[PDB]
């Protein structure tokens, strides 16, 4: 499968007035370990970011690409992009590749640059958006993902919460995935700050 | 997987991980790859968990029949060559299977690689499995036949350890065993996520 | 499906079976596959319902545009040939297994078959689509030059009952039309309305 | 079958590349160079198809030489290994993708030394040291288990033979010979060869 | 059997309070054509067992000889026990998982209908040997058309009166002669009760082609 | 090509406790798209100490569990004695590996008592490959199941968490909870949970409601 | 997916579920499978979800352009039309399959549309992997002229046969009503569906996690 | 090849064309395609040439036997039997589209298809082979029950006809066999003999 | 990948092997032996397939040893060289085709020296000297170029050099070693192994 030649698995999860997303840290060929620290979740915004899974190389196109025609957007248009706009141009970019795909199936977590509301999405590589109000899962480990995610999310909770959550639901999917993992990375988004954190992680 | 083993002076030391995998699904991260055929000879697992299971039990069963019909331990070179006698007419059928066969006999310290392939060489050092490779740079690096026991040790811990860190398919924690001259004896398990803590460039 | 067709003196008779399968399951059991080309000119569909359908639009465009820039009705002959012009050309691309058939003032009732591959033969009566196979016989043995309008509607509905009750891919309603000078008249025999044979029993 | 390999120490990057051009079962050139100098303190390593690895390279190469004649100074490190990536991202997909993998190597004024690794899909990651080939899998554990960040030059150059021993030794490979550069403040330096 | 050749579609089965009944049509198709348009498709096993056939009719016609003859030999006995329709459904699905396990099928899939001891058994048994038990089961198009209808009902009221079943299996017959390109609109319905087994046809349901004047 | 394999789903559970084992399934069968139906489970008693699970292809468990049915018999006979947990295991590895060249097309999980009297689940491979758990999920929605039982009855990622023994109450709420969490997003998994619990009493039997779409 | 459309007295009745899979898992629980064409023309979509929603956003873009122009509400004929000239010009590529249903100048109309560009204009239709489900209950049931709470029932018990038999389908039954007069739009219509409860908790306090380092950056 | 065979009270008609191909070469135009398996029993042959005759030698000499061991003429249900059982047994590895027709003093006039895989059907009339295809519609309107055996006779000798007209694999003669109490009657139609239809050109 | 060879002279045949036991990329073992002792003055040099090279061996070995317990005397290289091809000739067409590809070696008291060749389809040629493996597409020609049928047993060492030297230059793979033995009237004997 093209999607696990690179292995990889990106979330992201929705609380009271803030919001999560999180990824594994491997870049690998196969079996082989490459690097330990490769970034797979790109700031589109001050509250707005998109995490990318799936080949390696399209994690990159996509996110470059991405950001030149937002970049281009914000300075047309008065303004920082909306969360569900940014979807949509997202939507727009990998649908154009309808017939020859990037093989990349993003998340993307932010808080609308005006009213501050959660907001989170997925795409699949064609571009078919999914909104939800609680979670959302990409990567070769996408079932072990769902089942944490199933049993621990709940409505309206604090950043503290959230935090605990998401990275309980990453460390144990990825840890029954043999091409994921190698350490995780978390962004809390809230209102008035952006906590990053890397989380003590098994290293097989 | 990542199996190792290495003769020297102080007899044979004998390691691996405890991964398995359906395909990128890991399926277990506690399996016993090292078997104990008997108290001085014990076997390695990498390939199809079943079919290194099966082949190296009834290896110890017919290790047992031979040693109650010959009143004698069998040597490392029969226990090794029943196995890959059993194994040959298996040919090109999809077994898959690379063992390491260790102990202690009355040429010495003793130790044979045998696969479903049909190879079985007698050898100082080996590596077996989808992380051998990473496992042969580190020991080829530290491996000595005046190898004190406990620096024998850390090398065999250090090379799977290593094995882990790249190869997706290895991991769990590191199984290590010696075969002395009065049998083998278990002298550790250590999981990868305590050894990362500890070591070491 | 099974398609048929009949030339009298004065018109045609045209008749369709009415399913729509995707392997086999029905996806419409009330198809009307006799499709209007122009005032007294239809064609019968078979083979592909999608390849079918737009054939059919595109030679409704281009027969009414030239109908139009001559200001004459067209000929029967011509709708036939931009089918053929058509599936020809496209006979790589295309599943369509057409018979053409109406009436125009210079030469009266007319059909035409263009088979798949695009080859197109006048016939004092066509038959087509995969049942058509099961009606050879019955067709060669009953065919009688100069049967009349109702005649040719019996023939038609017997025809097309036998075909339906053997093949899988043809059944539910039988669709008739009759085209003369005098216009276009359609109908539909269901149910009880289909002409019925005896299953031999011992 | 082509080795390439690359150390980055506190002020340095050290590489190494075999020497053997290959065909078939002999081996045609013991004296081959995979290293392309892109710029006074870049070297592209590059392996992969016949034909490809060379026309790519050398268009990499002329194109960073064109934006020194252009604009006066050179390209960083970093910026030639996202313009080396542009290129064969955007080839990925075409008429003419380029089957080639490539280790970047530089040092800038204001970054210090950088090591980049690149495959055919044109994924590129920095990392402190780096290999490619199948002599890869045989010494990257060797790197992970003696490499520190501090590395001195002496140490990194010990590294790295201890690397083309375990080829010697362990690979069924014969590649003899190596060709060794290091790159700092004061540009790219040949070092001597490193061989059996 | 590696290619059937003339074969039957649906067969469809529910239970009723003291009994099941089973309906399938009389077809025999070859591809496409409707080739065998009186053929029947149940038999009666003994007399508190049925069986109807979907798939190949020459492998349903020996499943046919090989169950009639253990039936007789049975009889000859004369000892008082018999096959129930539960041993007869175990019986089957050994059959057919053995065919299965030499790469040479039975290519049928097969409703069994019962009662015994006042109980009413219906079990499926597949050309795979995948076998089990449920209040209605309908093979091949059956199972996309029928089977919703009759799970609706079933939810509805779990214990239905013979003349209920009755008409609820022929609403189903006619949406699979609608819908189903391989039926036909001539069937027989089989039931068991106390009584024994009763094989009912040639039957057919009525149509209704309104929809016919309302392309809409 | 006629295929001798069907997957007809399913998803199978098991954990061990210091006086007591778990089995529990979902009792949907499945074909392509379709239910074959909705009250099929797939836990099988073997003696009163010892529940398998089996999912797979549907054609396979009726065999192999009636063949496991057999031989228990067999052992009995000649033994004079119900086979162990251990021996009920090892035995079906063996069982397995018969067919090494057309697989068994089965996800197994065996728990029961051990000689002791303490809780023991083994997990096997379609081919015989085995070992002893302490919890272990099978079939279908195994992927969803694990990670979870690894977490909160492994303890894994927590620090500054007391390793409390496992009790029955904290099990069967577990069991209920991944079920439920395991139907939202498995096609297959559905329609009702049913759990097996083996103590030194007996074996009694629990059903629980899953969603039917 | 179970799609289907019903044509009634004084209207249309469109109805779906709301699930999405990828593979045999589910990726939506809530899916909108009924879209927007104009004020009185709606549009079910089965098949690649990226297809449904794209094809129908363009025709829903022209047909807005059309409308425009012509100062008139859209037909339904005309929004088929473009449907199906661009599915056969892409040849069944973009794998959309529609129920199509509005209420214009010439009353109500419905019609089925497939990818390879076919379309059937029919009085009652159905769609998607639950469509057999759908269209058993249709047979059935259906009759000519219903009433707009009969059609209703009719439609949601059409969609809740694909829910429960088809592992394709689950969730909610979405509907939407189209007559001369109005437009209901009726998200969820049925939640036959739910979660069961969580029996235990797994709310984790601060410091379960172990974290290797951290970085606040304060915002405006 | 068409083949058929009609039911009437005291005996069957059988037909066949007789025409054999290899691709679309003729290798022979006068083919005998109705094989007598006893004295009154025939089969009418369809699918593999090499196939068909060697089963049915094989159910003559299996017949034959049997019928000298009870000492009484054979049933056309146990001929039909036999034919069924090994096309059945072995119909991985046969080509044979049979019917089966004859008269006994027990059941008289009977009628049998084995198709293609084994199965076996009594029928009032049967049809078979390629150009049976052809002709379905034609038997199907034409049928009528209480049939004389010269009516059969011209009702095979139309159908036939009309397939050997329209299908590639059919053609030559027609051969008939009238088979009843007082024995077997056979006979030839060719050329002028064979009922004609006009190709409908055109007014 | 395994080479074979042998060079016989007018009273002896000298024959080298390689050392070498690979798997993957990987030298696994090298100190691998390659020769089986048949008879005192009867080497077999056997390579392929792995399980299959050992196993034929093995058997032949057993075989020829048993003949020399039932007999008394030992089977002539002419007799185990036909011996050995009927064995592999038979298996050809059989369920269990042996892929192995041979010298044989061998001192025989009344015909002197013999070396034979045989390939895994069971052809066998007699010849003053061969090679196996693909080695020899690299070393035959030396063999042609300054093979004599007198040369002296200290010339055939070094012709047999120079072949070994053409290997470390030319060929792609890493064959350090090699195992040298020399058949005569007084029997086996090893020399020195020849190593780089
Ligand atoms: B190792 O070679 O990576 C390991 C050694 C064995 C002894 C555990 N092998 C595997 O994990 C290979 N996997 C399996 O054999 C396997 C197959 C299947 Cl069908 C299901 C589960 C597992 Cl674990
Ligand atoms: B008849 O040739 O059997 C009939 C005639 C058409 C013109 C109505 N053809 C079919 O039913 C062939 N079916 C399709 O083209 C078809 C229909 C549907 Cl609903 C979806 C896919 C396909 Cl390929
Ligand atoms: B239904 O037709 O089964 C449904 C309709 C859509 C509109 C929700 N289709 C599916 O659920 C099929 N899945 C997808 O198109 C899909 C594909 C991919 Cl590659 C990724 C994500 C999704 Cl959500
Ligand atoms: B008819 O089915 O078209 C006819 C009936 C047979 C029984 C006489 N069949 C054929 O002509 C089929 N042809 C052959 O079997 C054949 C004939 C010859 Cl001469 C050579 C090879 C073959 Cl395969
Ligand atoms: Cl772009
Ligand atoms: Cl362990
Ligand atoms: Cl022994
Ligand atoms: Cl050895
Ligand atoms: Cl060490
Ligand atoms: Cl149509
Ligand atoms: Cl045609
Ligand atoms: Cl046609
Ligand atoms: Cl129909
Ligand atoms: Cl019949
Ligand atoms: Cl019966
Ligand atoms: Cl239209
Ligand atoms: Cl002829
Ligand atoms: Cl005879
Ligand atoms: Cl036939
Ligand atoms: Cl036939
Ligand atoms: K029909
Ligand atoms: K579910
Ligand atoms: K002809
Ligand atoms: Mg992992
Ligand atoms: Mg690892
Ligand atoms: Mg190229
Ligand atoms: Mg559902
Ligand atoms: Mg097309
Ligand atoms: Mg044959
Ligand atoms: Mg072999």
């Amino acid at each position: 499968s093209i999607m696990s030649y690179n292995g990889g698995a990106v979330m992201a999860m929705k609380g009271k007035n803030c919001v999560a997303i999180a990824a594994d840290r491997r870049f690998g060929i196969q079996a082989q370990m490459v690097t330990t620290d490769f970034q797979k979740i790109f700031p589109m915004g001050d509250r707005l970011y998109i995490g990318l899974a799936g080949l390696a190389t399209d994690v990159q196109t996509v996110a470059q690409r991405l950001k030149f025609r937002l970049n281009l957007y914000e300075l047309k248009e008065g303004r920082q992009i909306k969360p569900y706009t940014l979807m949509s141009m997202v939507a727009n970019l990998l649908y154009e590749k309808r017939f020859g795909p990037y093989y990349t199936e993003p998340v993307i977590a932010g808080l609308d640059p005006k009213t501050f509301k959660p907001f989170i999405c997925s795409l699949d590589l064609i571009g078919c958006p999914m909104v939800t109000d609680d979670f959302v899962v990409s990567g070769t480990c996408a079932e072990q993902m769902y089942g944490m995610c199933e049993s621990l999310w709940e409505p309206n909770m604090d950043p503290d919460h959230l935090f605990e959550t998401i990275s309980q639901a990453m460390l144990n999917a990825v840890d029954r995935d043999a091409v994921s993992g190698m350490g995780v990375i978390v962004h809390i988004i809230e209102k008035d700050k952006i906590t990053t954190r890397t989380l003590k992680a098994r290293m097989d | 997987t990542t199996t190792l083993a290495f003769k020297f002076r102080h007899g044979v030391i004998v390691a691996a991980d405890s991964r398995a995998t359906a395909g990128a699904y890991i399926a277990s991260q506690t399996v016993k790859k090292v078997i104990e055929i008997n108290p001085y000879l014990l076997g390695t697992m990498a390939g199809g968990a079943a079919d290194c299971s099966f082949w190296e039990r009834l290896l110890a069963r017919q290790c047992r029949i031979y040693e109650l019909r010959n009143k004698e331990r069998i040597s490392v070179a029969a226990a090794s060559k029943l196995l890959a006698n059993m194994v040959y007419q298996y040919k090109g059928m999809g077994l898959s299977m690379g063992t390491m066969i260790c102990g202690w006999d009355k040429r010495g310290p003793g130790l044979y690689y045998v696969d479903s392939e049909g190879n079985r060489i007698s050898g100082a050092t080996f590596s077996v499995g989808s992380g051998s490779v990473y496992a042969y740079g580190v020991m080829d690096r530290g491996y000595s036949y005046d190898l004190e026991v406990e620096q024998a040790y850390d090398l065999a811990r250090r090379a799977i350890y290593q094995a882990t860190y790249r190869d997706a398919y290895s991991g769990g924690a590191v199984n290590l065993y010696h075969v002395r001259e009065d049998g083998w004896i278990r002298v550790s398990s250590d999981n990868v996520a305590d050894l990362h803590e500890k070591y070491s460039g | 499906t099974t398609i048929m067709a009949v030339q009298f003196d004065g018109g045609v008779v045209l008749g369709a079976d009415s399913r729509t399968t995707t392997g086999s399951y029905i996806a419409n059991r009330v198809t009307d596959k006799l499709t209007p080309i122009h005032d007294r000119i239809f064609c019968c569909r078979s083979g592909s319902a999608a390849d079918t359908q737009a054939v059919a639009d595109a030679v409704t465009y281009q027969l009414g545009f030239h109908s139009i820039e001559l200001n004459e009705p067209p000929l029967v002959h011509t709708a036939a040939s931009l089918f053929k012009e058509m599936c020809y050309r496209y006979r790589e691309d295309l599943m369509a297994g057409i018979i053409i058939a109406g009436w125009d003032p210079q030469e009266g009732g007319q059909v035409y078959s263009v088979p798949m591959g695009g080859m197109m033969v006048r016939q004092s009566f066509a038959i087509g689509g995969s049942g058509s196979s099961y009606i050879y016989g019955y067709v060669d043995a009953t065919y009688r030059e100069g049967m009349t309008k109702e005649e040719c509607l019996q023939f038609t509905a017997n025809a097309l009952a036998l075909a339906m009750e053997r093949d899988g891919s043809s059944g539910g309603v039988i669709r008739l039309a009759a085209i003369a000078e005098s216009g276009v008249e359609r109908q539909v025999l269901l149910g009880d309305q289909i002409p019925k044979f005896a299953v031999a029993t011992l | 079958m082509e080795y390439l390999i690359g150390i980055q120490g506190p002020d340095y990057v050290l590489v190494a590349s075999d020497r053997v051009a290959a065909s078939n079962i002999v081996q045609m050139k013991d004296d081959h160079d995979k290293m392309f100098k892109m710029s006074e303190k870049i070297l592209l390593l590059c392996v992969g198809e016949a034909g490809d690895t060379v026309q790519f390279a050398e268009y990499i190469q002329k194109n960073v030489q064109l934006y020194k004649m252009r604009n006066g100074y050179e390209l960083s490190p970093t910026a030639a290994a996202n313009f080396t990536r542009r290129n064969l991202a955007d080839c990925l997909r075409s008429r003419t993708p380029y089957h080639v993998n490539l280790l970047l190597a530089g040092y800038d004024e204001h970054e210090g030394p950088a090591l980049y690794y690149m495959d055919y899909l044109a994924a590129l990651a920095k990392a402190p040291f780096a290999a490619h080939g199948y002599g890869a899998f045989l010494t990257l554990s060797i790197l992970d288990r003696y490499y520190t960040p501090t590395i001195s030059r002496e140490r990194a150059v010990e590294l790295l033979r201890k690397c083309l021993e375990e080829l010697q030794k362990r690979f069924i490979l014969n590649l003899p010979t190596f060709s060794v550069r290091i790159i700092d403040k004061n540009g790219i330096h040949d070092l001597d060869n490193i061989s059996f | 059997t590696q290619n059937p050749m003339v074969t039957g579609t649906s067969v469809l089965g529910v239970k009723f309070e003291g009994g099941v009944v089973i309906a399938a049509d009389m077809l025999g198709s070859y591809g496409s054509l409707a080739r065998f348009r009186n053929i029947s498709r149940i038999m009666r096993v003994n007399n508190s067992t049925m069986l109807g056939a979907s798939g190949d009719y020459a492998d349903f016609q020996y499943l046919k000889q090989v169950l009639g003859q253990m039936v007789i030999d049975e009889e000859l006995l004369g000892d008082g026990h018999s096959y129930s329709p539960r041993a007869i459904h175990s019986w089957l699905t050994r059959a057919m998982y053995s065919r299965r396990s030499k790469m040479n099928p039975l290519w049928n899939t097969m409703v069994i209908g019962g009662y015994a001891d006042g109980e009413s058994f219906l079990g499926y048994v597949d050309m795979l040997g995948v076998a089990y038990e449920a209040p209605s089961l309908a093979t091949g198009y059956g199972a996309y058309l029928a089977q919703p209808l009759l799970r609706e009902v079933l939810e509805k009221q779990p214990v239905l009166s013979q003349t209920e079943a009755r008409d609820l299996v022929e609403r189903c017959m006619r949406v699979l002669y609608y819908r189903d390109a391989r039926s036909y609109n001539r069937f027989q319905i089989a039931t068991v009760t106390e009584k024994g087994v009763e094989i009912e046809g040639p039957l057919s349901t009525e149509t209704n082609w309104d929809i016919a004047h309302m392309i809409s | 090509r006629f295929s001798p394999y069907v997957f007809n789903g399913g998803t199978i559970l098991a954990i061990a406790g210091e006086d007591f084992a778990i089995v529990a399934s979902d009792t949907r069968l499945s074909e392509g798209f379709s239910i074959h139906t909705r009250d099929s489970p797939k836990c099988y008693k073997l003696t009163d100490k010892t529940v398998i699970g089996c999912s797979g292809f549907h054609g396979d468990c009726l065999t192999l569990t009636k063949i496991i049915e057999a031989r228990l018999k067999m052992y009995k006979h000649s033994n004079n004695k119900a086979m162990t947990t251990g021996a009920i295991a090892a035995m079906l590895s063996t069982i397995l590996y018969s067919r090494r060249f057309f697989p068994y097309y089965v996800y197994n999980i065996i728990g029961g008592l051990d000689e002791e009297g303490k809780g023991a689940v083994y997990s096997f491979d379609p081919v015989g490959s085995y070992q002893r758990d302490s919890f272990k999920a099978g079939g279908s929605a195994s992927a969803m199941l694990q990670p979870l039982l690894d977490n909160q009855v492994g303890f894994k990622n927590m620090q500054n968490v007391e390793h409390v023994p496992l009790s029955l109450d904290r099990a069967m709420r577990l069991v209920k909870d991944v079920f439920i969490s395991a139907a939202e997003r498995d096609v297959y998994t559905g329609d009702a949970l049913r759990i097996c619990i083996v103590t030194k009493e007996g074996i009694r039997e629990e059903t629980v409601s899953l969603r039917k779409d | 997916t179970t799609i289907a459309g019903v044509v009634y007295k004084d209207g249309i009745v469109l109805g779906a579920d709301t699930r999405a899979t990828e593979g045999m898992v589910v990726a939506d629980k809530n899916c909108s499978k009924i879209h927007f064409i104009s004020p009185n023309i709606y549009c079910c979509g089965a098949g690649t979800a990226a297809d449904t929603d794209m094809t129908t956003q363009l025709i829903s873009s022209n047909l807005e352009l059309h409308s425009l122009s012509t100062g008139r509400l859209p037909r339904v004929v005309t929004a088929n039309r473009m449907l199906k000239q661009m599915l056969f010009r892409y040849q069944g590529y973009i794998g959309a399959a529609l129920v199509l249903g509005g209420v214009d100048v010439t009353g109500p109309h419905l019609y089925s549309i497939y990818p390879h560009g076919s379309t059937d204009k029919l009085p009652y239709v159905t769609m998607g992997s639950g469509s057999l489900a759908a269209m058993a209950v249709f047979e059935d049931k259906f009759r000519p002229d219903m009433e707009e709470e009969e059609a209703k029932n009719l439609v949601s018990e059409a969609i809740a046969a694909g829910i429960f038999n088809d592992l394709g389908s689950g969730s909610n039954i979405d509907l939407c009503v189209i007559s001369k007069n109005k437009l209901d739009f009726l998200r969820p219509y049925t939640v036959p569906n739910k979660k069961g409860t969580r029996l235990g908790r797994y709310r984790c306090e601060k410091g379960t996690t172990a974290v290797l380092t951290e970085k606040i950056t304060p915002l405006e």
